[PDB]
RNA sequence: AACUAUUCCAAAAGUUAAACAACUAACUUAACAUGGACUAGCAAUUUCGGUUGGGGUGACC
RNA sequence: CUCGCACACGCUUACAUCAGUAACUAAUAAUAUACUGAUAAUUAACAACCAAUAAACCAAAACAACACUAAAACGUUUAUUAAUUACAUUGUUAACCCAACACAGGAGUGCACCAAGGAAAGAUUAAAAGAAGUAAAAGGAACUCGGCAAACACAAACCCCGCCUGUUUACCAAAAACAUCACCUCUAGCAUUACUAGUAUUAGAGGCAAUGCCUGCCCAGUGACACCAGUUUAACGGCCGCGGUAUUCUGACCGUGCAAAGGUAGCAUAAUCACUUGUUCUCCAAAUAAGGACUUGUAUGAAUGGCCACACGAGGGUUUUACUGUCUCUU
RNA sequence: ACGAGCUACCCAUGAGCAGUUUAAAAGAACCAACUCAUCUAUGUGGCAAAAUAGUGAGAAGACUUGUAGGUAGAGGUGAAAA
RNA sequence: ACCAAAGCUAGCUCAACAUACUAAACAAAUACAAAAAUACACCAAAAUAAAAUAAAACAUUCACCUAACAUUAAAGUAUAGGA
């Protein structure tokens, strides 16, 4: 009566059905039916020096632990554009058309990592 | 959609009868949006036509529910909106025709706000709703500097 | 007339728009926004999409016109795989060239020769088609597809055996795929030989010319047959882009020079994916004429004249068990008018190798009627075909 | 002749026949997935 | 559920194409008409049945062809001929006698003396003699050939009256044309396809002839020898 | 009944004379296609009264 | 003793190693490919995934020389563009699948007939009856519905019905039923989804059953054409009496009634209501059987076909030989 | 509503047919694989919801057969056996 | 003496109220053969409910029968029906 409630896996099927188990494509089929890969979309590793740098996979027990505040769009804002907006409001030099200079951004589509459409994997 | 009894004899077969409308297609003349449509119409809209006067007349004279169709309350949208616009794309050249023509039909003359909501079914106007109320959300860095603003206005007017 | 689709078929005529689009002054309500399909909201018109950066392999294909080398003068190319209608007669037209029965003289001179066959000729011979069409494969019956190349290719060796005795065979080179491109006019017809043949043989030092004065003046007096109907152009490609350069397949200053043979094998398994022995007469002669064409503009130049020194070509061509032989003479690079000296051409046709080949031995009744090996041999067409090789020296 | 073996397995056949695709490709097969998923079948197709 | 037919193919080509048979069945699948199927496998010829029909439109002329090979065809019953002038090659229905390395005339023009017709030639109706023998007749002018194809087959011109033709069917009904429409001259191929003697069942089945049922049926009213009086005349001259 | 073909009347689009005699009618119809009829095909719905020296046939009521 | 190895499809860890099995799976144990637990495992070169648009090509596969008819699967090259850059992804176990079972059943292909696979008997005893086999004195169908089955035989003849190969009631009927070549009727004058990319030597709706000799008479009824007349039977269907006559039984002839025509040719006790085991000849010692004739069959009979015939038949009957445990009569 | 993975008939696309006899691949002949299912005996809650043993019929064809697709119940399909 | 026996919980049922009415959970993947990141399109649609049954058969008829308007009465009245 085959097997309705097995989960559909290449495994399972004739020679012709091939699903892959979730991997990301790394390229697509050429010229000489031979695959070719495409550098840029091969995940590259961005991996820091560790050496020199202290720092360890468990904490001392001794070593408190401390209020717990979730950071909030708020609290971002006041310990990073509100010194600078007031500062350049008290000197008078505040100019509400262009935030620019205290790091708002217009448009994401401009750099590298967008934050809206989300650019980056991780 | 019904039933008859042959002969009209109560006592013979009961039997599933649909009586169709007679249906022509005609080319009529709209004056308002100067148009020939070929519309497939009964000859009972002809003579409500005729009864009316006008096309124009008969689109605009009649209710939504004696109408029926969707089309007749996008005819009617239509000029409805070119009466309360007071559109001068009808007659470009001459604007002696169209004063003439505007002026006949001055008592069915409805606002703006009115006017492009007659003829819509009710996913069409929410469709719509939905697209005049459409806004991107605001940025947090927006109101978090008029917060600011605000409350470094009210620091420099205590003093 | 009867059109040749289906109603069915073709792409169904883009549904009739949305009644809410004939209403002047009026904005249709669409599902576009919700960027997808819905009932009840008015079908959405959209503008062909332009992807402001162009992607090499999803655009679409550019039309032909736009291409640098668009012209609109129609050229018809004639290229390896074109079947010509009328094969001989139409190579002939399009080539301004008399046709003659046998080979040149020089060469059956060359072929009756004793001293020039090989060791035991019959014996080799014999064993290089039994090879081909038997030995050199696993299976029981090969297949076309491979025993022609390889009988052809055992035959050239079989010939370069001959190194030994004529050490002037050394000063030859084989070449495989070469573009060649002969660009002609004849008679307000724009003709281009355009393409690669198999295998050709080339020569450092160039080949002797074959004809006698009294051959190539009684080529003067000689009349083109014609065919009423058939155009001359029939069974060539017309082209609307093209270059006119002559090309032969080799860059300036190639040690050697000199076009000697070229070879054209029919392997394909099917009847009617090969060639008519004649359409394969016609191929050889247009080629021959276009790989000659090629050298005599360029050791003379694109100038149209009689040739005070002839160019001669040579070509072979094959069923596997059925050659065809030609020696070509050009004469002339003027080939617009048609009356005057015409260039030559020797054809010695359907010259069978050998009758027939058993792979298996056949039997009658229980017995052993028919044994395993080639049916009749003639040793004349090998004899012919070592001639060829040999006309160098 | 002999009967009982009428069911000759084949993938393609059963998901071409029953799969999800199949039945969402018609309004009828829809109200089957919609049965099915009122009585809270564990398995709402092939 | 929903076939496409094999019929789409948009240009026109000497090669043999190949076809999809159908038994009996229309595009839902259910079976139209009894008794077809399963014949050997056929590749299709395309026929161009417009027998004048000018290569380029810049040269309008009558113009003339050579007749190359004349071949079996499993499509249909006559035997057909591969016809090549200027550029183009198209296959044609075959008449009788036609034979390999021919010559073959396409005209369209008419004239006071009419012609002495070849069998190949092809002209307007108008232009013939009145008791010359026809196939692949048009029924208006420019359509292409529909009627008098079958083996073996041929109309004959009857009269001229008042710009128009009258011919006579294989069917020996009249047909009523104008004179301007193109004819073939003579019978068409292979007449003795007639004759021919199917010698059992397989050979039949090999043609893609399914058997006949075998429910009995009582013959009915319409069975009997029914001695009709000859239709009236076909008209496709549109009155004005 | 529907459906499939036939035939006809009406609907719909038209076209003609200014009709005839003395001192309004008639005709037309490409494909669709409506209402009402006609003739068939293919069909739809429903039923097999009782008595009886078992039922049936016959007879009877 | 011999259904073996692999792949496809399918199955889904049932495979492997170590350990355990009181009980659970094995239709029983021993122990373990099938129960239990723990731990492992199939690694791409094979396979899947793996370009479009124009243009030249009429020329079968059959060892393919060349042809046959039913007219036939399978590609080159030229041009125009095709991201160009190691290593992508996925199938890889098995003693397995479909039959409720560890089922004598059903299962495609390539290679093999052994080099690979396997075990008919848990242990006895040697009653009947039953199953399967080998042998049998003399006889040789006397058995029996029938030579069913069996046999050291593996041959000849004759009928009936169907011409023939073929098809059919999966699971009580394989036939004389159906189809079928052939022959005949009807209906159609034509274009982009069937028929058909066809065109009356074609295509549909049917009848009948090759071949051979034939296919008689009837249009009143009922149909169907012709919308009424009239035409149609290779449309549905029909095709008779009573009295008197040759010395005598018969009735060429005569009378007369009724019909639309009055059953013609052929064949005939038949696969043909009954009478019927008709009568006679042949075959047997003996036949309601078989064959041949006679034959009013008052209920045969001519394309709902009639008569002969070749070849064919797991059709139904009959004779001869031969063979035999079918039987005498069993062992 | 769901069903043509069985089966009836189609459509695509693959695959098989050795030996012998014959001018012959001729819906010829002998006889395997293969396909059927004649006659008998077993079996009859069986090995089997149609099998086993023997015996038979066809075996280059109106042949067998794999894979994918089609036709659906007022229907389909049918070399009519409802 | 074996096989057995005994529990009182799991939850349910029917109503009331009630806001208002597709719970919970969504990182990825899900309408390729659902759970398979990535290529030029198509997309979509409606036609009266019928019958079993009652009428001791059955042929017109046969409450309710997936259409908001409740309740006390008028009233099983006027009417409708092979009356
Ligand atoms: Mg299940
Ligand atoms: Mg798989
Ligand atoms: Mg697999
Ligand atoms: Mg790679
Ligand atoms: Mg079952
Ligand atoms: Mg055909
Ligand atoms: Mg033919
Ligand atoms: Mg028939
Ligand atoms: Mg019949
Ligand atoms: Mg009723
Ligand atoms: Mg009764
Ligand atoms: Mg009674
Ligand atoms: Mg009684
Ligand atoms: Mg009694
Ligand atoms: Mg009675
Ligand atoms: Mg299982
Ligand atoms: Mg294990
Ligand atoms: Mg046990
Ligand atoms: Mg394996
Ligand atoms: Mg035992
Ligand atoms: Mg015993
Ligand atoms: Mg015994
Ligand atoms: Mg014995
Ligand atoms: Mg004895
Ligand atoms: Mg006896
Ligand atoms: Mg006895
Ligand atoms: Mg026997
Ligand atoms: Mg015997
Ligand atoms: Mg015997
Ligand atoms: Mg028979
Ligand atoms: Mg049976
Ligand atoms: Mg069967
Ligand atoms: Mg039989
Ligand atoms: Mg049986
Ligand atoms: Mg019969
Ligand atoms: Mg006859
Ligand atoms: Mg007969
Ligand atoms: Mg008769
Ligand atoms: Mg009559
Ligand atoms: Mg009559
Ligand atoms: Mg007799
Ligand atoms: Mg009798
Ligand atoms: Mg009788
Ligand atoms: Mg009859
Ligand atoms: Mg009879
Ligand atoms: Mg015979
Ligand atoms: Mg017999
Ligand atoms: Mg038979
Ligand atoms: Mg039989
Ligand atoms: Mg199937
Ligand atoms: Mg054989
Ligand atoms: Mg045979
Ligand atoms: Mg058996
Ligand atoms: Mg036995
Ligand atoms: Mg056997
Ligand atoms: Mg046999
Ligand atoms: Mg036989
Ligand atoms: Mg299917
Ligand atoms: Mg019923
Ligand atoms: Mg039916
Ligand atoms: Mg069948
Ligand atoms: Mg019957
Ligand atoms: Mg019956
Ligand atoms: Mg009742
Ligand atoms: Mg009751
Ligand atoms: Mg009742
Ligand atoms: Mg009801
Ligand atoms: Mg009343």
């Amino acid at each position: 009566g085959a097997d309705r409630m097995s989960k559909w896996t290449s495994k399972r099927g004739p020679r012709t059905f091939c699903k892959g188990r979730g991997a990301k494509g790394t390229g697509f089929h050429g010229r000489d039916g031979k695959f070719v890969q495409i550098k840029e979309m091969i995940p590259e590793l961005v991996v820091p020096e560790l050496a020199g740098f202290k720092l360890k996979p468990y904490v001392n027990y001794r070593a408190p632990e401390g209020t717990d505040t979730p950071l909030t769009a708020k609290q971002l804002f006041l310990e990073t554009a509100a010194p600078a907006i007031e500062k350049d409001f008290k000197a008078g030099t505040f100019d509400p058309e262009h935030l620019e200079k205290y790091g708002f951004e217009p448009t994401q589509e401009g750099k590298l990592f967008q934050l809206y459409p989300k650019n980056f994997p991780r | 959609l019904g039933h008859r009894y042959v002969n009209n004899d109560k006592l013979s077969k009961r039997v599933r009868k649909v009586w169709k409308p007679q249906l022509f297609q005609r080319e009529l003349y709209s004056e308002i949006l100067d148009k020939r449509f070929t519309v497939t119409v009964t000859m009972r809209t002809l003579d409500l036509i005729d009864q009316a006067c006008g096309f124009d007349f008969y689109i605009l004279k009649t209710p939504k529910e004696d109408l029926c169709s969707k089309f007749g309350m996008d005819l009617k949208r239509g000029m409805l909106l070119r009466l309360a616009r007071q559109d001068p794309q009808l007659h470009p050249d001459d604007p002696a025709r169209r004063a003439a023509i505007y002026d006949r039909y001055k008592a069915f003359v409805i606002p703006e706000a009115e006017a492009e909501w007659v003829g819509l079914t009710l996913d069409e106007a929410v469709e719509k709703q939905r697209l005049l109320e459409e806004k991107d959300p605001i940025p947090l860095f927006k109101i978090f500097v008029e917060e600011l603003l605000g409350q470094l206005q009210q620091q420099a007017l205590s003093e | 007339a009867y059109e040749w689709g289906v109603r069915s078929t073709r792409k169904p005529e883009p549904p009739p728009l949305d009644r809410v689009y004939e209403i002047p002054g009026l904005e249709p309500i669409t599902y576009a926004g919700k960027m997808h399909f819905m009932p009840g909201l008015a079908r959405p018109v959209f503008p062909p999409w332009d992807p402001g950066w162009t992607h090499p392999k999803f655009r679409r294909l550019p039309p032909l016109h736009e291409h640098p080398l668009y012209k609109d003068q129609a050229c018809y190319v004639f290229h390896q795989r074109c079947r010509l209608l009328e094969g001989v007669k139409q190579a002939l037209w399009l080539t301004k060239t008399q046709l003659i029965e046998g080979l040149p003289e020089k060469v059956l001179r060359l072929a009756d020769d004793p001293r020039n066959h090989i060791e035991n000729q019959d014996e080799r011979v014999l064993n290089a088609i039994s090879h081909a069409r038997l030995w050199h494969s696993t299976e029981d019956i090969p297949k076309r597809e491979t025993y022609c190349p390889v009988i052809v290719d055992s035959l050239i060796q079989l010939c370069k055996s001959q190194i030994l005795k004529h050490p002037s065979l050394a000063r030859r080179i084989c070449a495989q795929n070469n573009t060649l491109s002969a660009t002609w006019n004849r008679e307000s017809i724009l003709l281009q030989v355009h393409g690669s043949s198999g295998a050709r043989l080339n020569a450092k030092d160039p080949l002797p010319p074959v004809a006698s004065q009294e051959e190539v003046e009684a080529t003067k007096n000689h009349v083109l047959e014609t065919f009423y109907p058939i155009s001359p152009t029939m069974g060539l490609q017309e082209c609307n882009v093209y270059d006119v350069n002559d090309d032969t397949g080799f860059q300036e200053g190639y040690p050697y020079p000199c076009p000697h043979t070229l070879y054209f094998l029919e392997s394909a398994n099917l009847r009617p994916r090969r060639f008519q022995p004649d359409q394969l007469r016609a191929k050889m002669i247009l080629f021959a004429f276009g790989s000659a064409l090629a050298q005599a503009r360029l050791l003379y130049g694109n100038d149209s004249k009689v040739l005070e020194q002839p160019v001669v070509v040579q070509s072979v061509g094959t069923d596997g068990r059925l050659f065809q032989f030609l020696v070509l003479q050009l004469n002339t690079t003027d080939l617009a008018s048609d009356e005057g000296v015409k260039n030559l051409a020797w054809v010695d046709s359907d010259q069978l190798l050998y009758q027939h080949f058993w792979c298996l031995p056949v039997i009658k009744k229980k017995v052993v009627v028919e044994p395993v090996g080639p049916i009749g041999f003639q040793p004349e067409t090998f004899r012919k075909f070592l001639a060829l090789y040999l006309h160098g020296a | 002749k002999a009967r009982g073996n009428e069911y000759q397995p084949s993938n393609i056949k059963r998901k071409h026949k029953h799969g999800w695709v199949r039945r969402l490709r018609t309004p009828t097969g829809v109200q089957v997935i919609l049965r099915r998923m009122h009585k809270g079948r564990k398995s709402l197709s092939h | 559920a929903t076939s496409v037919s094999w019929k789409s193919r948009t240009k026109y080509t000497v090669m043999p194409v190949k076809m999809r048979k159908s038994g009996g069945r229309n595009h839902t699948g259910q079976i139209q008409v009894h008794g077809i199927g399963g014949g050997h496998k056929q590749r299709y010829r395309m026929i161009d049945f417009l027998r004048f029909r000018p290569e380029h439109e810049s040269k309008p002329g009558p113009f003339e062809e050579k007749v190359i090979a004349v071949r079996y065809d499993p499509c249909r019953s006559a035997d057909i001929a591969l016809v090549a002038g200027g550029n183009r090659k198209r296959w044609i229905i075959a008449t009788e006698n036609m034979k390999a390395g021919d010559t073959v005339l396409n005209s369209d023009h008419i004239g006071r003396m009419a012609v002495a017709a070849r069998e190949g030639d092809a002209h307007p109706l108008g232009a013939l003699p009145v008791g010359t023998l026809i196939n692949n007749v048009e029924s208006e002018p420019g359509r292409g050939a529909q009627y008098i194809r079958a083996a073996g087959t041929c109309g004959v011109l009857l009269r001229k009256v008042n710009g128009t033709a009258i011919i006579q069917l294989p069917s020996k009904r009249q047909m009523q044309v104008l004179e301007t429409c193109i004819a073939t001259v003579g019978r068409v191929s292979n007449v003795d396809h007639n004759k021919r003697v199917i010698g059992k069942a397989g050979r039949n089945r090999w043609l893609g002839k399914r058997p006949n049922s075998g429910l009995w049926q009582r013959k009915g009213g319409w069975a009997g020898r029914k001695i009709r009086p000859l239709p009236p005349m076909k008209s496709y001259v549109k009155l004005p």
